[PDB]
RNA sequence: CCGAGGGUAGGGCCCGUGACUGGGGCGAAGUCGUAACAAGGUAGCUGUACCGGAAGGUGCGGCUGGAU
RNA sequence: GCUAAUCCCCCAUGUGGACCCGCCCCUUGGGGUGUGUCCAAAGGGCUUUGCCCGCUUCCGGAUGGGCCCGCGUCCCAUCAGCUAGUUGGUGGGGUAAUGGCCCACCAAGGCGACGACGGGUAGCCGGUCUGAGAGGAUGGCCGGCCACAGGGGCACUGAGACACGGGCCCCACUCCUACGGGAGGCAGCAGUUAGGAAUCUUCCGCAAUGGGCGCAAGCCUGACGGAGCGACGCCGCUUGGAGGAAGAAGCCCUUCGGGGUGUAAACUCCUGAACCCGGGACGAAACCCCCGACGAGGGGACUGACGGUACCGGGGUAAUAGCGCCGGCCAACUCCGUGCCAGCAGCCGCGGUAAUACGGAGGGCGCGAGCGUUACCCGGAUUCACUGGGCGUAAAGGGCGUGUAGGCGGCCUGGGGCGUCCCAUGUGAAAGACCACGGCUCAACCGUGGGGGAGCGUGGGAUACGCUCAGGCUAGACGG
């Protein structure tokens, strides 16, 4: 399944902040505050020029274990964008964004999209009132994504509900709190969502 | 040519020759050691590369190369081959899959154990 | 290792005597008719062309002959009665 | 002789049908005259059969036989409707 | 409806029928030129009124014999030995064409 | 002399290429008629019925750009580029919806249709196609 | 009568194989000389012919893609 | 040797059809009519002077076909000439029907560089894979057509077969036998063996769908619907989530100060794959029965292989990770071992005592129930170049004329309208493909609707260009 392994080390490797934790993610423990270079022996070994073919590598592996995603759905969401009217960069984002595990953690109901996934996987969500335990669903607007009122009264959710009491949300989104419950407005814009991302480079590395 | 040169010849699509003649269609063939030798490779390169003359299924008789450090293979041995070229040693077009048959694994191999046929060590 | 296959051989068998003995039957008169009408002998040949026809449709009737061989085979019977007829005539009946 | 009846389309445990005219000596998803409605038996949908009553009638009309459960349906559609 | 075709009576020396030389153009599938392709048909002459150079029209029939399966429709034209004779001159350079 | 359309193209393309005022081919119908749409686009100045040691040519009167700055002050060329497509050896021929669109407009398609020659965007108003007699620009 | 095929005889094509034999490719750690690249120590190359352990030579005619 | 019938036969009846000849219409053998001649039949069951199932002749319909035709359909010209039923005719035979399909005679024809003949390979298509497109490759699964049923020939029965589980014969092979004689045909479903790198259960059910027979009940159905095995392929899912030290041990590197694996572990909380118990389908309403009329219509029941399965509810355990790679192409570097050895290798190249290239280790990169390898197809390959290439010296101008076929062709006018262009129209099956919506929790998959196209048939139109026919011209060419 999901890579399912050390975290920090993907952000060390990646040289900016991707925010694959939560709670630590903002601490001075977060591993890029203290060591904000790559995992490994050579880690402090000064870096040489990378190549095209490496920046657009690394472009990619960000957007991608942003989300905690296989290659394989990457490329295919990836593929469906290209091949999907219009322009292929927003598609992409907007594709990768209507995912059930996603728009769980973007609503506050996770602070983790690991979390978020764990969520789903175990029932503990529902789209317009039906369960759904698929990590991949593709929400559409219009779509109520709610908590499962058998496990309303879970600790880890309601800790998480708390913390989003007037939090702002992405415009595309509007939770109503205290009801646990949210819904999809419409699809991002790259502009609606800033990404630590070039998705013109990902474009570049599958035209190879 | 001419337009006309060209309704008259037309334009000639030419084959691929294959380079694994004795494989007949197939991606492996099985075949029987008949000689087991070590032979020396060309310039610029020096060594004993171990080898064995084998006798395909296929009716074809070739020299495969048995890849990896020792190996267990003596006349009669049964062996799996497959395509692939060692440009040091000419003649020798096909290799022997390690771990088929009566072709063993390499001892103690590690790093690349599939293509050695090697199973995972405890 | 049996059938109604077998049944249904055994009715071929039967079916079989039976077009045969008609085809025969028919295929005799036809010419005979047109042997007369050769030394026509019209009142004879005529006489005999009329039983041919009759066993022609007869044999249409069932499996023996399809109703276009019928057609096809008293064709050439009354075409070639008359046209033998026609060297001496004269037509002593019918048809026609 | 033509017949009236169910070629089965879809999948496994998802089955789909194209109420069609063909000749009985078809095999049941082969090359059929013409299509003149579908049916779903496990109502999955709001329609889950529909009939072009007008075609059915001619084919009826001209010697065209329904099957027993094509007729059920084709009478559901008030194609028999006096 | 039935294929009617245009050519030359190329040969007559078969009872009852004649030989008739018909071309088609075309561009090439291809290539894009446009270029000739000819053939020859059995056609059926049962008044033995047509003569070598003839342009007629034949037009698709019943078979009339293995091979034959043109009647001759009407004349179009008369007298074209000058068509004929490229049919009989590139026949005659065959003998050229051999070892 | 295999291709009179060919052969004037090519006359006018020689002659441009150093900026000659005019140039003369031997006349035709059909040749006035591939002028008459290049003045009225605007890659020649005009031309007229001209005679020269008693036969009937046509002087195309030629036109460039203006004087240049820099090393090679040459004028830019009106007509950069212009090419047979239909030849003797093999004739090209378009239907209405496969007429071409030359540099994205900025050129011209000349083709022979039954309303007669015509440029690209006049045969695809009129809604007929023809032989690709040529492209310009 | 025709007729699967069988039999007799004689041809044609293709494949595998054969004492032995011809040259070829690769190998290279050998023997002989050094033909070509410099005017490469006889300018070279060339078709042909004759000849020599070998590279090659010479004749006849041709080319310059020949140094001075 | 007996005996019935929807078995066979004869006679009648002739609505009508069949055939000969004449006539009209037509125009290949289409329809109509006149004399003659010829041909029909079967009964059964109920509730019984009425029904239902059948039977008979004839017209038609619909469906399914046969035959024929134009065009398209691979490689070798180191296959260049092929042909005696051969090509045509006349007459017969044969068929449902045209035809050398078959026969008899008459004539001497038929085909070929636009590739006959011969050899090799191949079932063809819808499609499929690739590709910017053009094109290339491919035709398994599903659909359509063709061909075959151990090898070969043959006809019989029949509306239809020259018939996979029908007949006859010959051959090869195998088996049974009581040794006299007999039997067989898995390229149906499973299964065995052999061959191979390699390819499945001797499963369940007719519940659905469909087919045969039956008035109906119903019977049959290895079609089919399903279950089994195989990471074979695609799709979905798990092996946990949050917190957690300037950071344990172990291992690796170290300039000995330290760096690394690493929030990774431990640890804490939280969730709860698996499993446990409880419920439990959709797929199935028709045939039928009853009222009506055996119709229209209305009510009535019977029935699920998969399956106690999916799924719903209750509980509930932190719960498999591996494979390739890290010289350049190409993303990922260090220590040791080795010392042109052992070995690596797709190409270029690595290895001779400080190897980022061999072997291990630490670390890293890339994918993840997969990862790599071999094989093959298209791509990159404008490297067969139509789109879209070339030939002084890179591979590439024929030693040179002459000329056959063919390809190509100057200026003006008109006819025709062949190419070409335009419009209308028929055809372009379904599946697939593309856009949209919808159904399985998503997806894969599947359903529903939408838009085309080339190509060819037909009808009408246009005439510049190319073609053709006709008439002029002199600028090319030839002649004086
Ligand atoms: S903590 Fe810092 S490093 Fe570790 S995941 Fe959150 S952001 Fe990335
Ligand atoms: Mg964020
Ligand atoms: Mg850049
Ligand atoms: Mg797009
Ligand atoms: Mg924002
Ligand atoms: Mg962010
Ligand atoms: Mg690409
Ligand atoms: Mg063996
Ligand atoms: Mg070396
Ligand atoms: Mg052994
Ligand atoms: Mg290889
Ligand atoms: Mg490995
Ligand atoms: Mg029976
Ligand atoms: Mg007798
Ligand atoms: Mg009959
Ligand atoms: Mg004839
Ligand atoms: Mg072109
Ligand atoms: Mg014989
Ligand atoms: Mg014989
Ligand atoms: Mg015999
Ligand atoms: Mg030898
Ligand atoms: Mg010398
Ligand atoms: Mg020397
Ligand atoms: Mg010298
Ligand atoms: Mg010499
Ligand atoms: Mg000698
Ligand atoms: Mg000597
Ligand atoms: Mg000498
Ligand atoms: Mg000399
Ligand atoms: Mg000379
Ligand atoms: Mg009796
Ligand atoms: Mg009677
Ligand atoms: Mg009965
Ligand atoms: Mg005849
Ligand atoms: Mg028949
Ligand atoms: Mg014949
Ligand atoms: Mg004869
Ligand atoms: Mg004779
Ligand atoms: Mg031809
Ligand atoms: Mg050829
Ligand atoms: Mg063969
Ligand atoms: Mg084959
Ligand atoms: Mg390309
Ligand atoms: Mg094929
Ligand atoms: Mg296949
Ligand atoms: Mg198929
Ligand atoms: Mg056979
Ligand atoms: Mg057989
Ligand atoms: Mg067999
Ligand atoms: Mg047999
Ligand atoms: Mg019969
Ligand atoms: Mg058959
Ligand atoms: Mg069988
Ligand atoms: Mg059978
Ligand atoms: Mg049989
Ligand atoms: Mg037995
Ligand atoms: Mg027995
Ligand atoms: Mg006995
Ligand atoms: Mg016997
Ligand atoms: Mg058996
Ligand atoms: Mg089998
Ligand atoms: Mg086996
Ligand atoms: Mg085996
Ligand atoms: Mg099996
Ligand atoms: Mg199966
Ligand atoms: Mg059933
Ligand atoms: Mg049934
Ligand atoms: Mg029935
Ligand atoms: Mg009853
Ligand atoms: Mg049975
Ligand atoms: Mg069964
Ligand atoms: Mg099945
Ligand atoms: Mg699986
Ligand atoms: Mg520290
Ligand atoms: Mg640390
Ligand atoms: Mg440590
Ligand atoms: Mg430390
Ligand atoms: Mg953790
Ligand atoms: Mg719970
Ligand atoms: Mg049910
Ligand atoms: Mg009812
Ligand atoms: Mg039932
Ligand atoms: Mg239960
Ligand atoms: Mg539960
Ligand atoms: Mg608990
Ligand atoms: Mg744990
Ligand atoms: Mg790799
Ligand atoms: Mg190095
Ligand atoms: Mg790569
Ligand atoms: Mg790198
Ligand atoms: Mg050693
Ligand atoms: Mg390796
Ligand atoms: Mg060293
Ligand atoms: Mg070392
Ligand atoms: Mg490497
Ligand atoms: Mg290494
Ligand atoms: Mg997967
Ligand atoms: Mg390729
Ligand atoms: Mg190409
Ligand atoms: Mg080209
Ligand atoms: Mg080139
Ligand atoms: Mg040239
Ligand atoms: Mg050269
Ligand atoms: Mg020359
Ligand atoms: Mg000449
Ligand atoms: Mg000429
Ligand atoms: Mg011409
Ligand atoms: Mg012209
Ligand atoms: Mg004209
Ligand atoms: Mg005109
Ligand atoms: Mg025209
Ligand atoms: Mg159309
Ligand atoms: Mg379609
Ligand atoms: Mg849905
Ligand atoms: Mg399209
Ligand atoms: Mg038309
Ligand atoms: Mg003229
Ligand atoms: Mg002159
Ligand atoms: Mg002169």
């Amino acid at each position: 399944g999901r890579y399912i392994g050390p975290v920090c080390r993907l952000c060390r490797r990646e040289g900016v902040k991707l925010y694959l934790k939560g709670e630590r993610c903002y601490s001075p423990k977060c591993a890029m505050e203290r060591r904000p270079y790559p995992p490994g022996q050579h880690g402090q070994k000064r870096a040489r020029r990378p190549s095209d073919y490496a920046v657009r590598l690394r472009e990619k592996q960000k957007l991608r274990r942003i989300y905690g995603i296989s290659e394989r759905q990457f490329r295919n969401l990836f593929e469906e964008a290209s091949k999907k009217k219009g322009v292929t960069g927003s598609v992409f984002l907007g594709l990768l964004e209507s995912r059930l595990d996603n728009v769980v953690y973007r609503l506050g109901f996770a602070v983790s999209r690991r979390q978020a996934r764990q969520l789903v996987r175990h029932g503990h969500i529902t789209v317009n009132g039906r369960r759904v335990d698929l990590p991949s669903y593709r929400v559409r607007p219009g779509d109520e994504i709610a908590v499962a009122e058998k496990s309303r009264n879970l600790e880890l959710i309601r800790q998480n509900l708390e913390a989003m009491k007037g939090r702002k949300v992405g415009p595309w989104l509007s939770l109503d709190v205290e009801g646990m419950k949210g819904k999809f407005l419409r699809l991002p814009d790259r502009e609606d969502l800033a990404l630590p991302v070039n998705e013109q480079l990902v474009i570049e590395f599958y035209s190879r | 040519p001419t337009i006309n040169q060209l309704v008259r010849k037309g334009r000639e699509k030419v084959r691929k020759k294959s380079k694994v003649p004795a494989l007949k269609g197939a991606p492996f063939r099985r075949g029987v050691c008949t000689v087991v030798r070590t032979v020396t490779p060309k310039k610029p390169n020096s060594a004993l590369r171990k080898v064995a003359k084998v006798r395909l299924t296929s009716g074809y008789e070739v020299t495969a190369y048995i890849p990896g450090e020792g190996h267990n293979l003596q006349e009669h041995s049964v062996v799996l081959i497959r395509g692939g070229r060692v440009k040091d040693l000419p003649g020798v077009r096909y290799h022997i899959v390690r771990g088929v048959y009566d072709a063993a694994g390499v001892k103690d191999r590690k790093k690349s154990r599939s293509k050695y046929g090697t199973k995972k060590p405890k | 290792r049996n059938l109604s296959a077998l049944k249904r051989h055994r009715q071929s068998l039967k079916r079989r005597l039976r077009n045969k003995a008609k085809k025969s039957a028919i295929k005799t008169l036809s010419k005979k008719a047109i042997q007369l009408a050769q030394e026509g002998k019209a009142e004879e040949a005529l006489k005999i062309m009329r039983k041919a026809e009759s066993l022609i449709d007869k044999a249409a009737k069932g499996s023996t002959l399809h109703k276009n061989a019928a057609a096809r085979r008293k064709s050439r019977l009354m075409r070639k009665v008359r046209q033998l007829l026609e060297a001496a005539g004269a037509p002593l009946i019918g048809g026609g | 002789m033509v017949k009236i009846r169910l070629a089965r389309f879809g999948s496994k445990h998802n089955p789909h049908y194209r109420i069609v005219v063909t000749d009985a000596r078809r095999k049941r998803d082969g090359k059929y005259i013409e299509k003149i409605g579908y049916y779903d038996p496990r109502k999955t949908t709001p329609d889950w059969l529909k009939v072009d009553v007008e075609r059915a009638r001619y084919w009826l009309s001209v010697g065209a036989q329904p099957t027993d459960t094509a007729r059920r349906l084709l009478r559901q559609a008030g194609v028999f409707r006096q | 409806p039935k294929k009617v075709l245009t050519g030359v009576v190329v040969s007559d020396k078969m009872q009852k029928t004649v030989t008739v030389l018909v071309e088609r153009q075309f561009p090439h599938p291809l290539y894009g030129k446009v270029i000739k392709r000819s053939k020859k048909y059995l056609a059926h002459d049962p008044e033995e009124k047509y003569k070598l150079g003839d342009v007629v029209e034949i037009i698709e029939s019943r078979p009339i014999s293995k091979r034959k399966r043109f009647r001759v429709l009407r004349l179009v034209e008369s007298g074209r030995m000058d068509l004929v004779e490229k049919y009989l001159i590139r026949r005659q350079n065959y003998e050229s064409l051999s070892k | 002399l295999t291709d009179p359309i060919a052969d004037m193209l090519t006359r006018i393309r020689n002659a441009t290429r150093v900026y000659k005022e005019s140039t003369d081919v031997p006349a035709s119908r059909f040749k006035e008629e591939i002028l008459r749409i290049l003045a009225r686009e605007g890659f020649i100045k005009g031309y007229e019925r001209v005679d020269v040691d008693g036969k009937p040519y046509l002087r195309v009167y030629l036109k460039y750009g203006p004087r240049r700055q820099g090393p090679d002050p040459r004028p830019e060329q009106v007509i950069h580029h212009i090419r047979r497509i239909s030849k003797p050896g093999r004739r090209v021929y378009v239907g209405v919806k496969e007429i071409p669109r030359v540099r994205r407009g900025l050129g011209i398609a000349i083709l022979s249709t039954s309303k007669g020659v015509l440029t690209d965007r006049e045969a695809r108003k009129l809604g007929v196609g023809g032989e690709l007699i040529c492209e310009v620009w």
